[PDB]
């Protein structure tokens, strides 16, 4: 692994670093860097590609030391240097295509092309520059048993769910009351619905509670609350309970009341906020529980008194609502991100060369299916191929 | 507007000032979206 | 204040560079500025904590230094290396809680910890290694009294507000004509509502202008403007300015015509758009008018005619809405954003350890409360925070 | 143009690293570069301004050399270099804003500015520092023709158009069956309304085919799909074809049913996706296709058969959206964004000095006109003007 | 690929100059080169053949230097010289066209042959004489990043399409009114008809459009324009839209009033023309747009009123139209012209050798489907293919 990185830094400093007339003198440490490298390649050969339709590829290392140079070096080495710059970079390609299809339920954190294999031979050791992003660090760190970090700007992280549940419900559906919820890409968005607008609760007061829980745990989070759902407040006709029939849901929104947000983490309250809107912090949690309450309108004026009757036939029914969204986060695993196309990326490497999927991803890298179906083995494959991945940007756009 | 966007020259401007028919005609000639626009506005500014 | 750039970002050289595999001359002058550092702190005592739950630290300098002979790297060096690094991590960490949760009623532009204040002493000045980091390059060239920039997505700079205004009332609320707006994160969403529709009004036109005064001086504003208010778009009940009555508003959409926009500088016309949607772009300003005509169709189809009668009673509500959202721009003075994490590492780390509310910031970081009182003493204390807070991130995570 | 980035570069080095204190060898071989450019650009005349309203400069080169003889740094050598560099980075971004109003209508990539033009010269070739950001190695590449790309999160590649199509009219306007749709942005916002919910076609199912062509290739994107009209969810009152008449339209909304998306290139079909919501990743494309069916319930309970009478007069009409927005991506062409600041310093340093509209571009560099007629010469003039700005994006934020 | 251009040209140079008798100091430069190729070619092979019906053929390089003592060539020298070219000019033909059959759908401005893949080494970077042809010099161009040129006389730049629009229709023909226009290899006629000649019209004129974009933008063009329809004037039996009945055209010519011409550039209007005929001319434009009003005669002899009926029924129909014709252009792209064998060559030779279709040439190579949907792969393998065939031109014969 460290190899792949290493060697990747090293072309990219090479395709960016020599370009004439530049100084001697700026150079003398990379020309080294690369003779170093040259050196230990003289005599490897490999052999590589070949699980699903993948190309068989061999690679001869056989090129002589880069030239030296005078005070400012001219273009004859700047060709010379970047044709078998080339051909490394679509060697490493190559490399990490054939290192991107390839899972086991077993170790793998690790290694599992052989071709990366004999790179993790002692003999590679010597060719190694050093660790300049993330990714690579958290590798190392986790080669050391310590705590990880990942900031990620709108991370994905909820698994697709589009659900509901019933509380007040009739083999008829005309006297409803209940909470509805949307989970969706880095969304929450929860909406607490009445038909009766709570004539018959205590207080002219209907609670409503909800807990989302994730699969993996996040860390310092900035969450944006706003205090009006905005996905539910329109009509709709929504299917049954049983999947074989429909009603009718006709919306009123209203401002929420005691809008109780946590954040918890193993029966602990980490985090509590009262009726904050707009953007808050959290230091460290797993699960949120959403509580507020659905209050009737203490005085009505006469439009109104047209929303509400004390009688059953209800032609506008009352509900509250509430939208979460995790601007940005921190997290100790590899999720996969927003900006990056890390995902992205490996997806495309999978799917271009109609690769058969492994036996542990899910078919045709479906994201949300996957989350849901998160494992511990998982994540770490996951987090091997963004690695990856990540180094595959390095050289080729 | 007109001189962000379009870059007219000082002639074709100390024209405009006096409110010149010469460069407002030949500059909805050239259609520049925005004195349409604007005649447009004065037009629907008359509701008889 | 430099002086703690530069140490920290010489530990992340550490941490970055000296790992087993590197020529010794690429890492020499590293070595030998690493060494200086360490010589310069054999000769001085630190005190730290003293308020809230932070605890009084007692700091030492008594150290050795790392080896200059390596040609190539073996472990035991960093293993040597990580033992005073975690003594430097931990001293730098406490300079940043302890300092994070200080204020100055005015002249903010010094830290007020004893760390920071012997920090800045002359015999210190000799680490000065580098000032790669932007907010520190910020600060630096501030110190000289020059002009500045931070480029920042998405901030949230508008003043949160959500209220309404009206210009024909009657006390019934039954015939009604205002300007609703909502103004949050970076979102302005306006409308303008009829009840007459322009029916009655001069030329069949009603006319909204709406002033947004911006806290900030603003540069290089991309924004979209787009032709909808989508959380304006659907039944309400709301309080009015009696503080003991509730009205109805039940909207639908006619197509804001003459738009217009201008974006002021401290009160000239700068920006001045017409008629135009999509993405624009706005180059120095501080204030938003927003200048637009609702508009009665002369042409009508009956199922329109119908809910738009010649009479006074009145079921649909006309309304025009208007939606702007700021992207990315370049500010002047430090900001709260959209993509980095400094407002919340700053919140967190003054709630953790009980510190009391300060007689300089709003309580509790409540971020829209700060922002729409700002004030030159506390932009300053900020900045101080912020700066601070881009320190911290580089070595903990 | 490399002469423009390698001076940019230089000028920022000086700006941050240099100052008094530090060890020598950390700044020596800069200063050796610096005095280099200074050696070197002494001595010639350089014309800046000459068109438009933008002053006309002149700028002469004498500094004198820097001393590379000190170990440590003193107060006066960083006094020299500020007040030195405050001159160069005036010259530079004054070119910058010169070479920034200029076109052309063959070879638009070459240079247009007096300065430029004599400063490509070969004998300013020998002071050149590195490529070390994006833009400029972009730049360098596609320069020498390999694959070239650009990382865009939001990226703006639709023209704002909204427009709508009828498959079944009326001169009433009482049974319409077609499609609404609004296109901008990053956002693509497309639905499928239907008044008689399939009570006449076969098989009680509407099918509902709609395409959206792009303009260039994309490459590996993240793209969210929603399923709903998340702005075509509200009564409406709109304009027929020739703005003679206004019809009604007040929706309800049901699931977009046989959700089939298709990515094609090239006359192919390139990706698939068919029931799959949230999050997904698309390799290559330049097309969208989004095909959808919209069902009739098979059971109604009391409260549906109001909202769909058998009979032909409707009230409430019947429909399916699609949200569509394309998150991150990388173009092999030059676009503008949501997270950078290219599009608004260009946008900007022409508007304010008055310049003449040249004969490519089009006015006010009205982003969307633009992307309605992409056309090769005016692109490399894009990419042209967006590297200039990237360059003078350094120096003077 | 450069290599294969400088050996065509090298062996034309070898057949059209080594000539007995001559001065070998005429020579000197061709036996020079010639010298430098047998020194570069030696102790190598080469393969081809296989794909299609291609035969694989090995070639080899065993041939000695040539003599260089001379004063006057003799027809030993000549024919010692042949011996070698005969094989020599062979391997180039095949090589040529194992490059000719093959495509692919990526990365098609490179070669494709393993052939010209070992040619694209160092090791043959010595071979050139000369670049001064026109089609390799635009393709060195458009690999130095200038402005490219592409001469054409005659070009086929419009796609056939053969067809008609209406703009009112009886389903028997009784009443009509719309336009014909056929547009073929490098000419457009376009003819608008009415059989009312326009007396119930408003103010007796009936307009008529026409436009055309084109799928490539032009440059230079010197266009005729002849006022008429000569393919539209005689009496025609139409197959109708539907395609169950035809409907007749008896048409009568009278010459069309205001016609205006207008060569638009990306919605932006470049050349106009009214009121004038012949040889006219546009800078640079890529869209056509064809106006032109029939005017209703003013007062006619009585002949001429037996043919327009001021009642309804018609006996006689009306039009006028317009001839639109590309001499010569300049283009930036391949097209093809009536003076150039390119396109015929390799048709030819892709059909002699009967290769199946691939997934980037239509069937058949009909030019109609190849300039249908013309994109940037198809251009880069279109260039490839002329460049290649170009190369074949001047030996093959």
């Amino acid at each position: 692994m460290d190899v792949l990185y290493s060697l990747s830094k090293t072309l990219k400093d090479a395709r960016d670093k020599i370009v004439e007339g530049t100084l001697y003198s700026n150079v003398s440490d990379l020309i080294q860097q690369f003779n170093q490298m040259i050196i230990t390649m003289n005599g490897n050969e490999f052999q590589t590609g070949g699980i699903g339709n993948l190309p068989i590829r061999n690679w001869n290392f056989n090129f002589g030391l880069l030239g030296t140079t005078l005070l400012n070096l001219d273009a004859n080495y700047v060709e010379t240097a970047r044709n078998t710059i080339d051909y490394f970079v679509d060697f490493v390609d190559n490399v990490c295509m054939d290192e991107m299809v390839r899972e086991s339920q077993r170790n793998g954190i690790a290694p599992q092309s052989d071709s990366l294999r004999k790179l993790s031979a002692i003999k590679f050791k010597r060719i190694n520059f050093d660790n300049s992003s993330e990714y690579i660090e958290n590798w190392n760190l986790q080669n050391r048993r310590q705590r990880t970090g990942f900031t990620f700007h709108k991370p994905n992280i909820f698994p697709y769910s589009a659900s509901f549940t019933l509380n007040r419900s009739q083999p008829a559906h005309d006297n409803l009351m209940g909470t509805m919820w949307l989970n969706a890409g880095s969304e929450i968005q929860v909406a607490g619905f009445d038909y009766s607008c709570a004539i018959n609760a205590p207080a002219n007061i209907q609670q409503f509670e909800h807990i989302v829980p994730l699969r993996r745990v996040l860390t310092t989070a900035t969450i944006t609350l706003l205090p009006d759902a905005e996905r539910f407040s329109f009509p709709r006709v929504i299917n049954s309970a049983d999947g074989a029939t429909t009603w009718f849901f006709n919306p009123v929104i209203l401002r929420p009341n005691n809008v109780e947000v946590e954040f918890l983490l193993n029966g602990q309250i980490i985090n509590t906020y009262q009726a904050r809107f707009g953007t808050i912090v959290a230091r460290n949690f797993d699960t949120i529980r959403l509580s507020f309450q659905l209050m009737r309108p203490p005085n009505m004026t006469p439009a109104v008194a047209v929303l509400f009757p004390n009688a059953q036939p209800f032609e506008h029914h009352a509900t509250v609502g509430l939208t979460l969204r995790i601007e940005s986060a921190v997290c100790e695993s590899v999720l996969a991100d927003a900006s990056e196309t890390l995902l992205a990326n490996v997806t495309s490497v999978r799917q271009e060369y109609a690769i058969p999927v492994g036996p542990v991803f899910p078919p045709g890298m479906n994201w949300t299916d996957l989350i849901t179906n998160y494992s511990p083995s998982r994540e770490d494959n996951l987090q091997r191929v963004f690695t990856v991945a990540s180094i595959r940007s390095m050289l080729i756009k | 507007n007109l001189n962000d966007n379009y870059g007219i020259s000082r002639q074709q401007a100390f024209n405009l000032l006096r409110s010149d028919p010469r460069v407002l005609r030949e500059f909805i000639n050239q259609d520049n979206p925005i004195i349409r626009n604007r005649i447009e506005q004065l037009i629907m500014q008359c509701r008889l």
